[PDB]
């Protein structure tokens, strides 16, 4: 049907620049987004279901 | 009601395990409160005379102590409830099996120690003995077969 | 043995969503920790 | 020597308000005072010994 | 120049506190790699064979000597290129000899009296770094036991 697809160019990135680093070392593990898992348990707990 | 049995501090990591694995068993005290310490739970708690309690004196101070069944198994503390006070307030509170066999509905179930053949904490040094939950119609019949084999 | 218990609180954001249900006691060996709940348990609270 | 002392007034709250929170609840352990400590592993990143 | 044997994901709770108390103890390898099974290391890598068969396979194998143990990779040491550009790695014992300072070390099979893993599946047997002069005595004291 088609020869011509359209492909994504870049990889993904997982850096540890942030607060998720400061549980790196002395908690020994890691969220794979605590800035977000972060903000969203704060936002979830009290306002709605 | 639900009281608190306390685990002291120091507990290995099968330990945590082990205790894992009795959810829902009976368990004699001394007195109902609202908190009391492992080592007066134990099968040590009895040990009083000289000789390790036979099947005799299990018996006897199966009367003088108030049977619980333990609920949730916090790995702080055991939380229990007594057969005697605890359970006209909450309606049912589940129990499982170490019987060789099964219980139909409608039974009524007595207790026995286990005279058929106990879980160790060396964290801790102490055995937990329990008793067997068989239904109590077989227990006139088992007890009185076990005397008979004397 | 372990079976050990992952963490509960990262479960309250989905990352992703499933596309289709997928029968989970068929079997067991490809799975690492896995518990049948009675519509609540203990262990989750 | 002495009748009159001086003595403090107010007991020490250890509370988890803030980012503590998070790691107590995904992380699993929590830090006493995460709000400095993981403060205090990044000058010392950067800056001298 | 440091070889790098990775242990297969799925281990239990004691057996990487398991691999934790052998810190300086030689492990045998089939060829020296970067990389490497753990399978290799294993007492199933050797078929099950008796004290003969280990002296046999020990010689057609490379002697290697346990650096830092990570829970990823346990880091070794080979004996005969690793060790003759750079200075010196550690040993523990496993003898019931007490070493003296300036002796040749070679090694023998167990006959003594052992670190078995079993969420893995897998012995490990550990030779016993005894000294030499000892070994040609020992070795020709339990031949003349049979």
């Amino acid at each position: 049907e088609d020869t011509e697809a359209d492909v994504p160019v870049t990889y993904g990135e997982m850096v540890l620049n942030g607060a998720n680093l400061v549980t790196a070392l002395v908690m020994g593990k890691a969220v794979r987004s605590l800035d977000d898992v972060g903000r969203h348990l704060l936002e979830m707990q009290e306002e709605q279901l | 009601f639900e009281t608190d049995i306390a685990i002291p501090s120091g507990i290995s990591r099968p330990d945590a395990a082990a205790l894992q694995r009795c959810e829902g068993r009976v368990v004699f005290l001394p007195t109902i409160r609202r908190q009391l310490t492992l080592a007066d739970v134990a099968h040590e708690s009895f040990v009083s005379g000289g000789v390790s309690p036979d099947t005799l004196g299990l018996l006897l101070a199966y009367r003088r102590r108030f049977p619980a069944v333990i609920t949730r198994v916090l790995p702080t503390r055991i939380v229990a409830c007594p057969l005697d006070v605890g359970l006209t307030h909450a309606g049912t509170v589940n129990l499982r099996n170490t019987s060789p066999v099964d219980l139909c509905n409608g039974d009524p179930i007595s207790l026995v120690p286990p005279v058929f053949e106990d879980v160790r904490l060396d964290s801790l040094d102490l055995t937990l003995r329990f008793p067997v939950p068989l239904p109590s119609p077989l227990a006139r019949e088992i007890v009185a077969r076990l005397v008979a084999r004397g | 043995r372990d079976p050990p218990g992952y963490r509960y609180a990262a479960a309250m954001v989905p990352t992703g969503s499933l596309l289709s249900t997928i029968e989970v006691a068929s079997h067991r060996r490809l799975f690492d920790f896995f518990s049948r709940v009675r519509s609540d348990a203990n262990s989750l609270y």
